[PDB]
């Protein structure tokens, strides 16, 4: 258990660093490699249903992690506006990941992924 | 510490103020330390020698490089390479034919140095005289004489042809004739090669490439689709032609892989949909339906795609009212298939032309793959796929899911022929004497817990190349392990610890439920079969796994089952556990099993006086027998206890209790036909 | 107004909050406003709104997280074991019919606590006696740090406050009180098109634009009238 | 024929294979896509199929914030069975106005004629509240009243309420009566 906890600080490390760096490409990647948060609107149960397996030092990081990702499919629906209902379909499954999850988050971050929900629709 | 090697490199320069020649010396001390390296390397002048060739080499210096090489060559106390930068030097300056012709005469397997050879020819044939004894040397090397060709009409479109309808896997040779064909004047091999090839290649990129359905294996489908419908519009495979049977068992396979696809679709997207199963249930159906042709390789692939599609078309519907309805609907002249075709291939291939449309399907019909069919199919399929723990966990689980234990033995005695059927003593811990039981109840074991944590998507079993691990890393390194043992300083520590743990010796890891389904399998497999010397060990064996988990359900007295803090081979949790209900249960069965044991040598009173313990249906049902074949022609009075034990069955067969091996309908009236007439 | 730059919820919050309960009224020296307007300073009266605006701003923003937690609280479906037996049936039954009370619970549940916030919203959004974010009195010396504060804080939680009272109705199914937006935004009495670029129009006429799908999804005109 | 094959299916490589080979083939396609607009061309590659498409809500889908507003003038001008409906016209038409790239002249222009109207529609919306509990109308369901209507109401006996701003009201309507 602590030993994977490690492998999700270590993940979560680079996919930071990725997004950090501006990599929306790889950071996707990540975030689909991880497989804790809601990428599909029928995910959302089942990562609800793992929210609860994790340590709370990953419920210390999924609020940052979820307003990344709302943020990547944002940029990456920017991209395919600027060059979208897999990515609506995604910021849909967000919402029902950060509203159905069991950890009271800032709402203000709430409030920044239903703007860029409302932006995208 | 880098201070220890400055000290070094030091008393290197002292060394060389000492020994004043010191070539060794300087060499060392610029390997110790480019630019002084290659200095001090050039004053020390393999290592020097290599490090100033490259240097000037790679600055350009193909005279200077020349020169350090050939200098060292000459010397030759050490030196191989030295000959490559010679050749290079002297084609780059008649010169270079005799070092290209060293480079060849020391490796005529030599592709550059024979179009260097080339160049110094056209610069000045012959290179056709190399590669001709190239060829008297290594003869097989249908590229050599492709070269040779290259390099020479007559001889050189014949040994063209030649290699090209040798190999013809490689647009290379075939290119060179074509050329060769056009600067002079100015087949079904292949076909069949280029069809297995796409085959493998389309299975390779489905699976273990990992496509998540998208354009990596898609594309490799609309290749594969592509040459099936140019191998049958154009090559019509009559009779005699091999490629009528190699088109039909490549027909099956197409839509097996069609049927794969959609299905990996269906799970990379979300799930195993309710509209992505029903054309893949038309596509494996389309799969075995297809005849038999009757040449080992299409007989085993034969054998793989029907034992596969016969599985997957049992577990799509386990119910009926699925086959015929998919028959009438999903199929049709041009929408069946035109919907079978946007899904595969989005709108990059045309229906009328390029497709499917072409081949015909209105020939099926209603067909449930059988159950002695597939259990002859999976036997032919266990020839390509041998010791492979996935695939025989596969099929145990699939067999498991048809609510039926698989016929593990005839897949073990297919696999390992010489492998004993038991072993002397069970007390031993002794690992060069691996019995069939063991690994078929460690075959059991894994299988009962790959379905536990499976269970904890309309195919459950999601087939062979698309699923995920199904057994677990210690099982799996306890296979490699006895395999390489069998199939033969060997590290035996899981094969010795494996042994204690499946044979329940004197502390074991697993707890009971394990053991008590390996005994209720081995007791059904014993009984079903009539040989005397394998029902002995089989019941044998069964008695001594309840023998052995006897004390164990002793200790259940509201404590500890058997501590376990780190899982040995088979730890899970919230199934095992045998409430005190099922104590009587199992103790009942043991008493049955004693009583069995003792009966099937020959010490039938002791029979009699164990099944005289338990109250249950079939220990009646097993007292008549024995009774009614003890006295057939002995006496009279003893019928009464038949006619007394069968009336107590009939009671119990009142509330249609099924617990007999045989149903009541065979054996009631057997028996009141017995007790009627010779009353 | 350092911590709305940054939105920090609770470090407002405490700024808020353990500010006494009898602040205002042990400030106000005079209470007839004859003498109030002489008493009530242009910096106290204009300090004494500027908390009036945030605990107005700090109501609609936890009002509005509350609201949020109770619209995905929504309850769930009863499991179906196919090939249920009689047992299961029954419980299964009975989970449905629990369940068809406990939706109706939560659908009370999201009308009242959506009626409050957006009670509260639209409070916000039109506050009383010239705006939010605003000085009622314009006697006061030069401050033009806190002037562009408030004037970040307008144009900050203007289309905000926007977002939330049209992602709300959405919510509730409101499509007519959410087109109804434009013309709250179009106001000439409130001029909430000076708040918001045109950005944000943009992205409130596209929210428009899905409320109206709603609305002639569910037989209304355009404007929710009777077509 | 071709349009309608290449229409039922998804060939749509197949209809710009059609349209390569065809002389004027892009004003054709075009034109067509206008004639069919709802038979062919329809978004129910999607958005391809929204811009295909060549009037309020479709100018703001379209962008064209100044048609938009023309069209809302236009509508508001038209609207008078709801007061409030003709003044959420306005209101949607400053909107689509503001949001617009007019240039400055043009939009102060449009803002000129946005104030007079809304001046025009300023005079009713100050319709008391004894008055209209008086008159049994309802809170904003009474249609748009004409100028003579709004002066005949502001000056009417039921308005106890009676003062000077009413009287400004009751005399500065007189400049929307036409034909005096």
């Amino acid at each position: 258990s602590i030993n994977s906890t490690f492998y999700l600080l270590l993940d979560l490390i680079t996919f930071f660093d990725e997004y950090h760096a501006g990599h929306i490409d790889l950071s996707f990647d990540v975030i689909e490699r991880l497989k804790l948060v809601p990428l599909s609107q029928d995910s959302v149960e089942e990562r609800v249903a793992a929210f609860r397996n994790f340590s709370d030092e990953i419920r210390h990081n999924l609020s940052e992690i979820l307003l990344a990702t709302m943020n990547i499919l944002f940029t990456q629906y920017k991209r395919l506006k600027g060059s979208d209902s897999v990515l609506r379909s995604q910021a849909r499954a967000l919402i029902t990941f950060a509203g159905m999850i069991p950890y009271r988050m800032s709402g203000d971050t709430n409030a920044r992924l239903v703007q860029m929900e409302v932006l995208m629709n | 510490s880098k201070a220890e090697i400055q000290r070094y490199v030091e008393n290197a320069q002292n060394s060389a103020s000492s020994p004043r020649e010191k070539s060794m010396k300087g060499f060392l001390f610029a390997r110790l330390y480019y630019e002084l390296a290659k200095r001090s390397v050039s004053s020390y002048i393999p290592k020097a020698h290599r490090f100033l060739g490259q240097l000037f080499e790679i600055e350009g210096n193909v005279e200077k490089a020349v020169g350090c090489y050939k200098r060292s060559l000459e010397l030759n106390p050490t030196q191989k390479d030295l000959t490559l930068r010679i050749a290079e030097l002297i084609c780059t300056l008649g010169r270079a034919e005799y070092w290209v012709e060293r480079a060849s005469k020391l490796f005529p397997g030599s592709p550059e140095i024979y179009r260097l050879k080339e160049q110094l020819l056209s610069s000045q044939w012959n290179q056709l005289f190399d590669l001709i004894q190239a060829e008297l040397f290594a003869r097989p090397n249908d590229v050599y004489v492709n070269l040779k060709l290259v390099d020479l009409r007559l001889e050189e479109a014949v040994l063209h042809c030649l290699k090209p309808e040798r190999r013809a896997l490689r647009t290379d040779i075939e290119w060179c004739s074509c050329v060769v064909r056009v600067f002079k004047e100015y087949n079904t091999n292949m076909r069949m090669i280029t069809k297995e090839l796409l085959l493998a290649q389309c299975d390779v990129v489905f699976l273990t490439l990992s496509k998540k359905d998208v354009q990596k294996s898609k594309e490799a489908l609309e290749r594969f689709d592509q040459a099936l419908l140019s191998v049958k519009q154009s090559v019509s495979g009559t009779d005699a032609s091999d490629l009528s049977v190699t088109f039909y068992e490549m027909r099956g396979h197409y839509y097996m892989h069609a049927g794969t696809l959609l299905l990996k679709m269906a799970q990379s997207c979300e799930v195993q949909w309710k509209a992505l199963i029903e054309p893949a249930a038309l596509c494996y159906l389309l799969a075995y339906q297809v005849p038999k042709p009757k040449q080992g390789f299409l007989e085993e692939l034969a054998f793989d795609r029907q034992s596969k599609s016969g599985h997957l078309l049992l577990t799509l519907s386990h119910g009926k009212q699925n086959f015929i309805s998919e028959i009438i609907e999903t199929f049709a002249n041009q929408c069946g298939q035109s919907i079978l075709l946007k899904f595969l291939f989005e709108d990059n291939l045309s229906m009328q032309d390029s497709f499917m449309g072409s081949d015909d399907i209105s020939y099926v019909e209603n067909r449930v793959p059988d159950l002695s069919e597939l259990s002859q199919h999976d036997n032919g399929s266990l020839r390509i796929h041998n010791g492979d723990l996935q695939h025989l966990t596969w099929l145990g689980l699939q067999w498991h899911f048809l609510s039926t234990l698989p016929p593990l033995r005839k897949w073990l005695k297919q696999i390992f022929p010489r492998v004993p059927q038991e072993t002397s003593r069970l007390e031993s811990n002794i690992p060069e004497s691996i019995c069939l039981l063991d690994l078929e109840v460690f075959l059991l074991a894994v299988v009962q817990t790959s379905y536990l944590q499976l269970q904890d998507n309309r195919p459950r079993c999601l087939p062979l190349p698309i699923c995920k691990q199904l057994f677990t890393d210690r099982q799996r390194s306890w296979w490699d392990a006895v395999y390489s043992l069998i199939t033969k300083a060997k590290l035996r520590s899981v094969i010795q610890h494996d042994l204690t743990t499946l044979r329940a010796q004197e502390k074991h890891g697993l707890q009971p439920a394990v053991l008590v389904n390996w005994a209720r399998g081995l007791h059904k497999t014993g009984y079903s079969l009539n040989s005397f010397y394998d029902q002995k060990e089989y019941m044998g064996r069964c008695v001594h796994y309840w023998k052995k988990l006897l004390p164990l359900l002793d200790l259940v007295k509201q404590k500890k089952s058997i501590p376990e803090p780190v899982d040995p081979l088979f730890k899970h949790f919230h199934n095992k556990d045998i409430k005190v209900s099922e104590v009587k249960d199992l103790e009942d069965e043991a008493c049955i099993a004693f009583a069995t044991l003792d009966l099937v040598d020959g010490k039938t009173e002791d029979a009699i006086i164990a099944f005289e313990s338990v109250k249950n249906v079939v220990a009646y049902w097993n007292l008549a027998l024995i009774y009614q074949r003890k006295a057939e022609e002995i006496e009279n009075d003893c019928l009464p206890a038949e006619e007394q034990e069968e009336f107590q069955e009939c009671l119990l067969k009142c509330k249609g209790f099924l617990k007999m091996i045989c149903d009541e309908y065979s054996a009631y009236p057997s028996i009141a036909t017995s007790l009627p007439v010779p009353v | 107004r350092k911590f709305l730059a940054s939105k920090k919820h609770e470090a407002a919050k405490e700024v808020f909050a353990k500010i006494p309960q009898d602040s205002i009224a042990e400030i106000y020296s005079q209470w007839e406003e004859q003498a109030m307007d002489s008493a009530l300073p242009a910096e106290d009266d204009n300090a004494i709104r500027e908390h009036l605006c945030i605990r107005a701003y700090l109501e609609s923003h936890e009002a509005f997280n509350e609201w949020f937690k109770h619209i995905n609280s929504p309850p769930q479906k009863p499991t179906l074991v196919g090939q249920a037996s009689f047992t299961e049936k029954v419980a299964h039954e009975h989970k449905e019919k629990k369940y068809e009370m406990d939706f109706g619970i939560w659908k009370g549940h999201l009308d009242a606590l959506t009626s409050d916030v957006k009670e509260k919203i639209y409070n916000v959004l039109l506050f009383v006696d010239g705006g939010w974010m605003v000085d009622v009195r314009e006697d006061t010396e030069e401050d033009p740090e806190r002037s562009h504060q408030m004037v970040l804080l307008r144009r900050l939680c203007l289309p905000m406050m926007c977002f939330l009272l049209h992602t709300v109705l959405h919510n509730t199914k409101q499509y007519k009180d959410c087109l109804r937006l434009a013309d709250i935004v179009s106001s000439e009495n409130q001029k909430l098109y000076t708040v918001f670029s045109k950005t944000e129009m943009r992205n409130l006429l596209q929210k428009l634009r899905e409320s109206s799908l709603m609305l002639l999804d569910l037989q209304l005109d355009p404007l929710g009238y009777e077509i | 024929l071709v349009q309608i094959c290449e229409m039922t299916d998804n060939q749509s490589r197949l209809q710009r294979y059609m349209t390569l080979f065809a002389e004027q083939n892009f004003s054709d396609f075009l034109f067509r896509w206008y004639l069919e607009k709802g038979k062919r061309g329809k978004l129910l590659g999607q958005l391809a199929a929204f811009l295909q498409a060549h009037s309020w809500l479709h100018e703001l889908n379209s962008q064209e914030f100044e048609k938009a507003h023309r069209t809302l003038q236009t509508l508001a001008n038209m609207e008078t069975r709801y007061f409030c409906k003709k003044k959420t016209l306005l209101g949607l038409s400053k909107l689509a106005a503001l949001a617009s790239d007019f240039q400055e002249d043009v939009l102060q222009e449009k803002v000129e004629e946005i104030a007079e109207q809304e001046h025009f529609l300023l005079h009713q919306e100050t319709l008391p509240k004894k008055l209209l509990e008086e008159k049994q109308l309802d809170l904003n369901a009474m249609p748009v009243l004409a100028p003579f209507q709004l002066i005949q109401l502001y000056v009417c006996e039921e308005n106890k309420r009676a003062n000077e701003n009413d009287f400004m009201k009751a005399l500065d309507l007189l400049e929307y009566i036409g034909d005096d």
